[PDB]
Parts: C-alpha cells; structure tokens; sequence
C-alpha cells in the first residue's frame, strides 16, 4: 500500500478513519492499519500470529 | 626488605578436651565492638544532553536521532538519587518519637557523655560522631545533589535511638518508651544471654569501669 | 487495603518498571539512530540493498545498544527482586512457619505469628503483635533483704504501689506476694547497689 | 540551575512551585534552600510532617486558600522519658494488633527476540 | 555535513560514557542498598533490642547496640560479654543421692 | 507487541499461589509452628 510492503492477516477494522488519514501508525512506527488505495475501505493490519 | 612467605593461618591452640572435665570462666570482661556500614552513596545527577553537546544545535539534532537513549540514562540517575535518600531515611528513622536523656546521669556511673551529642557544638553531634566525620574526606552537566536528611538530622535520629536504648532499654523498639533503671536494664541483658542478674549487680562497679574504658579505647582507635 | 492502593503500590511500581522498559524499546524503534528513516522497510524500499545496509547498520547499532541497556536494566531489577524474594522466604520461614525472637523482624511490637496472603507477583504477611496499651509507674528494687540476705526474683522484677512490695513479669503487670520460692537468695545486701529492705 | 517542579496531584490542585538547583533567586514566594532558590513556596516557621521532599531538610505541603509552603520537615513529636533510679514502668494493659508487610517476590517475565 | 559526522563519533563515545557511568552507579547502588538493608536489620535487632543471633553484632554475647552518625554511613557500638579468666572443673552429666 | 516483545506466563498460576498461601495459613492456624 502506497509503496510500503508488509506481511499480515487482512481484516476490516472497527476504528473509524478520517478522510485525510490514509494509515494508522503505532508509536513504534509500525503501521497498524492502512486504507486501500483502489477503494476507501478501512482495513485493520494484524501481523500473522507468531 | 620485602620478603615472600606462606601466609599464617593464625596461632594454633589445642583444646584440652576431657570426658570428665569442663572449663567455666571464673572472671569476665566487658568490651565494646565497632561495626561500620555505608548506608548511602553520594547522590549525583548528570545531564546527558549537556555532556553530549557543548551548546551545539547540530549536535542536538543528532541527539534527537538518538531520541529516548538520552532520556533513560537521566531517569536512572534520578532514581539512584531517590534510592539513596530512601535508604538513609529507613535506617535512621527507626524511632517514632525523638528521645532525650535526663540531665541527671543517675545510670550507675556508666558514662554516656562521649556517645551523647554535644549541645555546645553549633551542630549537635557526639564527639565519637565528630571523629567519624573528620576521618572521611562540574560544568559538564555533572551535579551533586544534597541528601534529604541533613547530617545534623542524622545525628538527631541516632541520638533518639541512643537515648531510647540508654533510658528505656528495648521497650522503645517494641512500642512507647518505658523508663527503667540502667543497672536493672543491664541485668535484663545478662538474663537474655543467660548469665545470672545477681552476678551483674555484684560486679556492677567493675562492669561500669570496663564499659567506660572500652568506649575510651574505641575513640582512641 | 481498600482505602489506600499505596501498600500494593510497590508491587504495581515493579510492573510499571517492566512496562516502561518495553515502552523504551518501542521509542527506540521510532529513533532514526542516524539512519535516513527509522523504519527498516522504508530504507529498503527507497534504496538498493548495498546502500540500504549502510543505513540499516546505523539502526542496528542503536537497536543493539538499546537491547543491551534494556537487558542490563532487567538484570539489575531481577537482582533487586531476587533479594526481595530471599527476604520474603526468610520472613515466611521465621515468621509464618514459626515465632520470631528477632526484634521488629515482622512488624512493630512482639511478633507472635504471621499469615501469608497471595498477591500478583508479590507476597503479603499479616503479623499478630503484642503492644502495651496502658502503662503505670511503680517503685522498684534490684534486690530485697528478708533477713539481711539479698533476694533476686527468679521470674519478673520487684514493684511497689506505695504500701506493699510485689513481684511481676516485665511484659505485663500481675502483682504477686513475694515468696522464697518466687525469689532466689544470692550474695548479700551490702554488695548490691540501690538495694532496699 | 536544573528546574525541578514541585506539583501536588493535578486533581487536588493546579498550583506549582519551581526550584532551581544550586543557583541564587537573583539568577532567575521567595525562599533560599541548600538545594537551590525556591519560588512558588512561602516559608513557614512551624514544622510539619514532610509531604513532598524538596531536599536539604525542606519539604512542601498544600496548607491554608491552601497554597504550597516551604517548611523544615518535622522529626516527629519530642518525648522525654521520665527516667528514675528507683522507678520502673510496667504495662497494666496491652492490645493485640495485626501489621501488614508486602514484598514483591517476582517481576513480570518478558522475552524479547533481538532478531525480530 | 562533515562537522556533524565528526560530532556523531564524539556523541557515540559520550553516550557510551553515560551508559557505562549509569551501569557502574546502579551496581554500586545495589551493593550500597544491600549494606543499608544489613544496617537496618542490625539497628532493629541490636540497638532497638537484644539479639540472640550468635556474632550478629560483634564477637561474644551482644547486650546492646549503639549507633553513631557518619557521613553516608552508620556506626554501631556493641557491648559484648567475653570471659576474662577460665578454670577447669570435674563435671558429671547426672548425680545420684538415693 | 509485534516487535518480538512477549510476556511469559508464570509456572505457578494465581489460584495455585492462593492454594500454597492457604496451606501455610492453615498450618499456622491449626498446627501452630509444628
Ligand atoms: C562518669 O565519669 C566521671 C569521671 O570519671 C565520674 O565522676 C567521678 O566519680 C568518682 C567516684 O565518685 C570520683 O572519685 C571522681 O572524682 C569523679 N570525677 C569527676 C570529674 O567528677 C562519674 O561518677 C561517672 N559516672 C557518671 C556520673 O556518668
Ligand atoms: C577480672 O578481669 C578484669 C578485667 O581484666 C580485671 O580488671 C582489671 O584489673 C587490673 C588490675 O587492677 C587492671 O589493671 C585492669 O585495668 C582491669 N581491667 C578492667 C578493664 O577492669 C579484674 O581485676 C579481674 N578480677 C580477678 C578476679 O582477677
Ligand atoms: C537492710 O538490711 C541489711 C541486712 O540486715 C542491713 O545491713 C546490715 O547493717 C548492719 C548495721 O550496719 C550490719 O551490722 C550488718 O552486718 C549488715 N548486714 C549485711 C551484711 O547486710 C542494712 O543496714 C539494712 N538497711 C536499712 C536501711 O535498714
Ligand atoms: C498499696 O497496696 C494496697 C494493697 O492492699 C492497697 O490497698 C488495697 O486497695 C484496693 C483498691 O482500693 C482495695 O480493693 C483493697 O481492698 C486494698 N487492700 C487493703 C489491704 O487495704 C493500697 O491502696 C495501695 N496504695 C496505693 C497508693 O495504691
């Protein structure tokens, strides 16, 4: 998404995203959630269980 | 000259063990033993930013790249300083109420003047305490923090515990201090170690002289 | 316990210190460490692998230094926790398991017994203690001469209300008429100091 | 001088006192302490139990309207034992009390994969 | 750009100096805390009350403990019971009268 | 969290800790110091 490659399980996210917001980022700078470029649907980012 | 030798293991004494014989002392002596422990280390606080950068904006920008690295070290130093104050407070403040010895020294002749703080000195500390203090002897952001408890306070805390032991015996540690004659308190100490109280009363004059001599020897040492 | 969380505050503080160390590692990942971007992926996406590695090397040195500092803090905290655990084990062995003659080892006053209470990452000891409630002052004699012979109480010390002489234990006031069985006879009155008749 | 902020709980009060370490008040409610110049705290002759430790025997509490004040911390009530050569004190009555001591046996276990 | 690279080498050493200083202070503080805990235990079981522990406060039988203020330290003076003159006597575990 | 930072559960469960404390407590109440 937006030139960033990450591996994680993809699920819809309950948290609302404002129109300006395209991504949700943790303090650690890891991207918790992203909004799809093709369609504006909020998706939670969950890393595959380890 | 410097010499090389096998270190001694101490003088060797052979006990005369016997099935039908026992050794019981006919005479005893009273001695004072001194043990010193450092309660706290000197509190020091160092500013990591001042040490790393000499008032340089470019250095500060590089320090921002380090980020939390500078903050954790300063936080740890502040914690060490708080810990030293906590250790000092716990050891010195073991008595709920400050205690003062009575002006008349009716203690059976056992002098306690040299262990007691001196009023004439501007800071009230014992002569023995003064000897202990005498024997013990920047712009980079390194700073020294004064202890929460002042040295005079520390002396007042030791004096309160000392007064409770001298006048109330062990009652002050258990709870409210209870007055007891010092000679009777000494008999209680003998009863605790199992020596008969009567023996202490018979040798009370000898014990008082031995105690005074032992305190004097400690000051000389 | 309900009114103040300060008593469990020290246990909470230990949990907070562990959480702070994890939070510090999260903050470190945000730090650039001299790299063009804090995120490893951002450097990899915009730079060739050989070029990206040099920026990674700078992040790795900072991250390794952060891990070493975190491990050192955890080891020092573990050593402090181990010392507290050793003290707790000593308290359980000499208070909960058996009565302690040590003074103030388990609470102010004379410890009788202790009760262990489960706590998160912690142990709580409740110790029953003996504390005097009411105290009175009585005239006292080191020894008493029935016939010019000094008497010392086998148990307790002489006390006097002001009319009679009694022998009672130091811990609690239980006045008893003085008897030859109660007080052993040793020495003579002249040798004893402060002796009464 | 390092700036140390003496602050009571935010819910309790928003008032703050500023302490500057090892500097006179002129370099920067006026008090001078061994730790440094004290501002936002008014010196009180009366001694009170320490609430916040400023340092150097000086402590800060919120007291009457209530304001942060600077005072020498109390050493506890002063009691003189009535020591007597011929008099002893023996308790006529006692009380049974339970004391609580809490120690942290273990710290939360954390495992970090350095490689990840 | 060039000055910052040289400053960065100094920063890494200076940050290392603070990290080493903090680690040494923490280890010293832990040793000091253990000594303070031992001192607190001695004050509670010796100055406050008589100790039945053997050699807890000085060689011989401890009677009472005295504390003297010292800079960053505590001093305990303990009155102890030591035999001065000893003699040998014949002894019996038990004696028979009747 | 997802950085490889993990929390490990203790070998002794809180209920097990309560059972241990209870065993010591019961011994003090019924058997005293024996
Ligand atoms: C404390 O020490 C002083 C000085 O040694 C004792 O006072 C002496 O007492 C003896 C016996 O009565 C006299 O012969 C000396 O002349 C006294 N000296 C002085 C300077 O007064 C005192 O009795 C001891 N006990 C006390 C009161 O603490
Ligand atoms: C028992 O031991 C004590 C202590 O050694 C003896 O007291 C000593 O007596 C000599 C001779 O008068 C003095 O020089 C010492 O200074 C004394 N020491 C102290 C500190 O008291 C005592 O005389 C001995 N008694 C017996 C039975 O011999
Ligand atoms: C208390 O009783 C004792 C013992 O009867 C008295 O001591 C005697 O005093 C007389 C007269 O001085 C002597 O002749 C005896 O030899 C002493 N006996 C001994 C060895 O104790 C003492 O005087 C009495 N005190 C009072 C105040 O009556
Ligand atoms: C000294 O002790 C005697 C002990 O007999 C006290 O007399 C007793 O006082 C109590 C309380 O008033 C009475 O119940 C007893 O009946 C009294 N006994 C006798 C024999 O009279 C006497 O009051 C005491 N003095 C003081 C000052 O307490």
């Amino acid at each position: 998404f937006n030139g960033l490659t990450g591996t994680g399980v993809l699920t819809e996210s309950n948290k609302k995203f404002l129109p300006f917001q395209q991504f949700g980022r943790d303090i650690a700078d890891t991207t918790d959630a992203v909004r799809d470029p093709q369609t504006l649907e909020i998706l939670d980012i969950t890393p595959c269980s380890f | 000259s410097i010499i090389a030798y096998t270190m001694s293991l101490g003088a060797e004494n052979s006990v005369a063990y016997s099935n039908n014989s026992i050794a019981i002392p006919t005479n005893f002596t009273i001695s004072v033993t001194t043990e010193i422990l450092p309660v706290s280390m000197t509190k020091t606080s160092v500013d990591c930013t001042m040490y790393i950068c000499g008032d340089s904006t470019e250095c500060s920008n590089l320090l921002l790249q380090y980020g939390s690295f500078c903050t954790q070290l300063n936080r740890a130093l502040t914690g060490i300083a708080v810990e030293q104050d906590k250790n000092t407070q716990e050891v010195f403040a073991q008595v709920k109420q400050i205690y003062k010895t009575p002006p008349i020294k009716d203690f059976g002749g056992f002098n306690f003047s040299q262990i007691l703080p001196d009023p004439s000195k501007p800071s009230k500390r014992s002569f023995i305490e003064d000897l202990l203090f005498n024997k013990v002897t920047k712009f980079n952001g390194l700073t020294v923090l004064p202890p929460l408890l002042t040295d005079e306070m520390i002396a007042q805390y030791t004096s309160a515990l000392l007064a409770g032991t001298i006048t109330s015996g062990w009652t002050f540690g258990a709870g409210a201090a209870l007055q007891i004659p010092f000679a009777m308190q000494m008999a209680y100490r003998f009863n605790g170690i199992g020596v008969t109280q009567n023996v202490l009363y018979e040798n009370q004059k000898l014990i008082a002289n031995q105690f005074n001599s032992a305190i004097g020897k400690i000051q000389d040492s | 316990l309900s009114s103040t969380a300060s008593a469990l505050g020290k246990l909470q503080d230990v949990v907070n210190q562990n959480a702070q160390a994890l939070n510090t590692l999260v903050k470190q990942l945000s730090s650039n460490f001299g790299a063009i971007s804090s995120v490893l992926n951002d450097i990899l996406s915009r730079l060739d692998p050989p070029e990206a590695e040099v920026q990674i090397d700078r992040l790795i040195t900072g991250r390794l230094q952060s891990l070493q500092t975190y491990v050192t803090q955890q080891l020092i905290r573990a050593a402090e926790i181990r010392a507290s655990a050793n003290l707790a084990a000593t308290k359980m062995s000499e208070c909960v398991l058996g009565q302690s003659k040590r003074v103030d080892f388990c609470g102010k006053g004379y410890h009788l017994m202790s009760f262990p209470q489960s706590a998160p990452h912690g142990v709580v000891f409740l110790h029953v203690t003996y504390v005097p409630a009411q105290e009175k002052n009585f005239t006292t004699a080191p020894a008493i001469c029935h016939d010019g012979k000094a008497h010392f109480p086998r148990e307790g010390v002489f006390v006097s209300n002001g009319t009679h002489w009694f022998v009672t234990q130091r811990n609690f006031y239980e006045p008893q008429i003085i008897t030859t069985d109660n007080t052993f006879v040793s020495g003579n009155c002249d040798v004893v100091i402060g002796i009464v008749n | 001088g390092g700036v140390s902020v003496i602050t009571p709980g935010t819910n309790t009060s928003n008032q703050v006192a500023v302490l500057y370490q090892d500097v006179n008040c002129t370099e920067v409610n006026v008090f001078q302490t061994r730790a440094g110049c004290l501002i936002g705290a008014e010196h009180v002759n009366n001694s009170y139990e320490c609430d916040i430790p400023i340092g150097a025997g000086i402590c800060a509490s919120y007291q009457t309207s209530q304001s942060i004040i600077a005072y020498t911390m109390s050493l506890g009530a002063e009691n003189s034992v009535a020591y007597s050569n011929n008099s002893i004190a023996i308790p006529t009555n006692f009380t049974i009390s339970v004391t609580t001591e809490i120690l942290p046996v273990s710290m939360t276990k954390t495992s970090v994969d350095c490689t990840m």
